[PDB]
């Protein structure tokens, strides 16, 4: 029902630098509910299902997109983690409990429950692995993918009645999983290697050949976009599972400009967090526009996405924070470009 | 006979000749009289290393009494063409062609050993035949003399006139004298 | 009142010598954690975020000692864990959620105190992968453990038995958010120095232009570790997501000969004081010469065991004396000399 | 024909030529007339061992009748540049260049067999051409003679004047006589 522009506008407020990924999610979710509104498919042809795969690097807003999307949509939104999921009958967990969690959010209403969405974080972690002699059995792996795949194909899942008595009572509330959007998001670390090995032309040796230096070899951006089902199978994913997820939203590592906005534009930005911390001590914190550029540059080198920003701030402010409480008559502290490099010390106003 | 050495890597032990093992470390050996066949071998090594890593610097150990000019130009053009900087080290001696290649190295990366002996002379050639043909070959070699001197002046930094005066007759320069002339930048006395 | 970092550092200085950088990071983290607890996020629109610390350091450098000393002055509940015991979900070994159960015990079933608590995870390097590749076979004690900690570090509700875990329908597991639970992961990443050296040091060839150090002028482990970056940890085996959860990185330095000498007498619980008390209760006084302490430091450094090496030298030097000392009579004092450490001269005794 | 020997290692048995097997133990063989080609081989062997272990001492057996000066200087400069102490040994004989390299070894690690014969002489050379060119080339050999004598005094410890007088003509020195002169430090009569 919500227009894609409305969905993109809401995500843009909380997500920065993922315009391409946001477009796919808005279009995909809009088409999904649109199909649910109509019935019989309006023709013999079968309208392909919309299942998104949020593949992206660390700190790229994969979890943020799913969490912020739930706020806009009134439909029930549940979040699960593949790490906890295990084969049925084991101490770890059961995949069927995911449906029960969705009901609790929607008050067990089968009608509205079918219109809910699911976000399975850390999906790559359960990638298929070879057998280990020491381990008794591989509970996590392809076995968990089969249970999740069954829900995508469309199957009714029995749910206990709000924690019924010892006697089962055979309520087994049924909820179809064909119309339930199944979003699976994970950061496939190491996938770049297999993708590069397949699309790498190679460097020639002759005078007229093209030499490829390590500087311009490749990057995570523009490489994951060429992902295909065959490379994902090598990672360990089941081919049937990949086929059931036609929509693929690939994120790119945040740029210097994008990181600069995150430092100040969000309400819960890192800079605002420290400003409030210093304010609790009776001092005000000010960040110069030039300092933000250096912090973004250092964070990009760390390759930890947004989380890298906190490392730079904590390191630069480690010395001042240690001595600032013991110090007196200091009312204002300022940080500049020189402080980020480390050659200079944080400026103090008395 | 060339001795063989064993290189230990994660893949496993590998056997290389003493020259190939150094080639893996971006080291090319220029030894003996310069000629067409040896020059093509050096050219193939420069191109091969360029592909492996065009950023790292290549090293060239020059110990030769000189040779053919045409073969040397193939090496000189190859060095300037490829992106990697070529570091030239003089061991034992470096004659006219060896010196031209020595000074042709990357600015700041040209080295020479203390007891090395450098010699630079003008090109020498000869032709037998009709007077008309002599005038042609005589003009061609003069062009090479001027062309070679123009390139030496660029790397050494000396004036073209100064190069012409010194190259008129065989001139022997020691390692410290070469530094002043501009053929090399520094001397490698001891490992630091 | 609110203790300042300097006051907190003074306590650490009493027990830890030479780890000035680790003390500053730990003191600042506790100060910020206390401030967040003092004024909750509900006070203003801003939602303050925590910063986890990664205590990298060689053996016997004081990593574990700092955690123990920290608990002495931490009014907030604190607990220590072992990464080796932890295993991924679905295996008989252990579960990451057990860590929260241990912390909940200290708070006496107080969810509020447990949520705003500090946790220490020693031997975090043990669960590191072998290579940059993810894995070849399932790793129960490895990346799998790191994969489960991601939700715990960032923050997720943790199910734990309320009291006794019995007689309760569905076990009535308590849900405690771990978003505010500071996590300090200290480990001795053995072999990380060579990884950093690979990128930091270049030009390792055979020719004249190569770089040869002869193992004497090479950078030490402490110097190399200080230049550690996240990319280096990827090759060692740490998951990229796990590193992001730990922005702050603290590097401890190798104990020098001078530092070891101070540890013998300066700290409250010193090696010399330990043996001295052993003699005091038996009716003997133990005296160590200043030169003797210096000699012990040199021998201990060669062992490569850090502070623990000092114990080995003292035990061997006093091996014979302790064996025959009880049989001896009229023993009121003993003195150790530099020669005693070398073994040339028997330690002096006062009759 | 060089024989092949088997080396037993943890990984397994490996086949090595007699010369390569000894190279693994930091042993370099100098044999025959010195020249640019064999000199570059020795230089590569020296640099290779330096990378493997720059602390361990290298050994250089010298059994040669002499040769080109320039090729020898490449070996001499290489031995002094690298950090490892080069222990020179004299087997059979050591002529002008063999002796200059022999005495160039690290102080206290120069040896010679009891029946070896050492010989030192001034450089030999010649040139044919114009008188002007003759003067140029004549001045170089004089500098080489003075430069080579200067280095011999540094290693042997004898005065420069004495080296000039003794090196004016071919002088043969037995193993014990060489110890007194300073070319070598000790004699290896039997294994202790
Ligand atoms: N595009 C973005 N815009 C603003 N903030 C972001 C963005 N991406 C990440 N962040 C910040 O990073 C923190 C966590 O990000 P998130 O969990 O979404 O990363 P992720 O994609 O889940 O990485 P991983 O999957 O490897 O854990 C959030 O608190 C958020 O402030
Ligand atoms: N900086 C220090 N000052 C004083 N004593 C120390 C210091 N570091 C270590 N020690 C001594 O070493 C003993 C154990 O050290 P600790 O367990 O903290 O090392 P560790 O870093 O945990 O080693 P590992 O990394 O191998 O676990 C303590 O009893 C303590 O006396
Ligand atoms: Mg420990």
């Amino acid at each position: 029902l919500p227009t894609p522009h409305e969905i993109r506008n809401h995500l843009d407020d909380y997500v920065i630098g993922q315009e391409q990924a946001k477009k796919v999610l808005a279009v995909a979710v809009y088409n999904h509910y649109k199909r649910l509104r109509n019935g019989d498919t309006s023709n013999g042809v079968e309208l392909g299902k919309s299942n998104i795969l949020l593949i992206g690097p660390t700190g790229s807003g994969k979890t943020l997109l799913a969490e912020t999307l739930a706020r806009l949509l009134d439909v029930p939104f549940t979040m699960a983690d593949a790490t906890t999921l295990t084969e049925a009958g084991y101490v770890g967990e059961d995949v069927e409990n995911i449906i029960q969690k969705l009901l609790q959010k929607s008050d067990y209403d089968v009608q509205k429950a079918q219109r809910g969405i699911v976000y399975i974080d850390e999906i790559d972690k359960i990638s298929r692995k070879s057998d280990n002699p020491s381990i008794t059995r591989d509970v996590s792996g392809e076995g968990v993918q089969q249970a999740l795949l069954k829900l995508i194909e469309g199957t009714v899942a029995a749910v206990p009645p709000q924690g019924g008595r010892k006697h089962p009572q055979q309520e087994f509330l049924q909820v179809d999983t064909s119309k339930i959007l199944f979003i699976c998001g994970g950061a496939f670390a190491g996938l770049d290697k297999v993708i590069s090995h397949r699309v790498e032309t190679g460097s020639g040796i002759g005078f007229g050949a093209t030499v490829k230096a390590k500087s311009d070899k490749a990057s995570e951006g523009e490489l994951l976009a060429q992902v295909e089902p065959e490379d994902l199978i090598k990672f360990g994913l089941i081919p049937e599972f990949i086929g059931r997820l036609p929509v693929v939203a690939t994120l790119n590592e945040l740029s210097e400009e994008a990181l600069i906005q995150i430092l100040k534009e969000p309400k819960n930005a890192l800079t605002k967090q420290y400003q409030a911390l210093f304010n609790l001590e009776g001092v005000d914190l000010e960040f110069r526009d030039e300092a933000l550029d250096a912090i973004a540059k250092k964070a990009m080198a760390r390759k930890t996405g947004a989380r890298g920003l906190r490392s730079i701030v904590e390191a630069a402010l480690l010395d001042t924070m240690y001595d600032l409480p013991s110090m007196e008559d200091v009312e204002k502290v300022v940080i500049d470009e020189s402080v980020i490099d480390g050659q200079s010390e944080p400026l103090l106003i008395y | 006979l060339v001795p063989m050495v064993i290189e230990q890597t994660s893949r496993g032990e590998r056997s290389f000749d003493i020259y190939s093992r150094l080639l893996k470390e971006r080291v090319i050996f220029l030894t003996g009289q310069v000629e067409d066949h040896m020059a093509n071998l050096i050219v193939a090594q420069m191109l091969f290393l360029e592909a492996e890593n065009p950023e790292k610097d290549i090293y060239l150990y020059i110990n030769s009494p000189g040779g053919v000019i045409t073969a040397g130009m193939s090496i000189y053009d190859t060095m300037q063409f490829i992106k990697p900087d070529v570091s030239t080290i003089c061991m034992g001696q470096a004659a006219s062609m060896g010196a031209f290649l020595l000074t042709a190295g990357a600015k700041g990366k040209r080295f020479c050993l203390p007891n090395s002996r450098v010699m630079i002379h003008q090109p020498l050639g000869g032709y037998q035949g009709q007077a008309t043909d002599i005038e042609i070959h005589a003009r061609e070699i003069l062009k090479v003399k001027g062309r070679m001197n123009e390139l030496m002046a660029l790397h050494t930094g000396q004036s073209l006139e100064q190069i012409e005066r010194d190259t008129e007759r065989d001139r022997f320069l020691s390692a410290p004298e070469a530094v002043e002339y501009g053929l090399v930048d520094s001397i490698l006395t001891h490992r630091n």
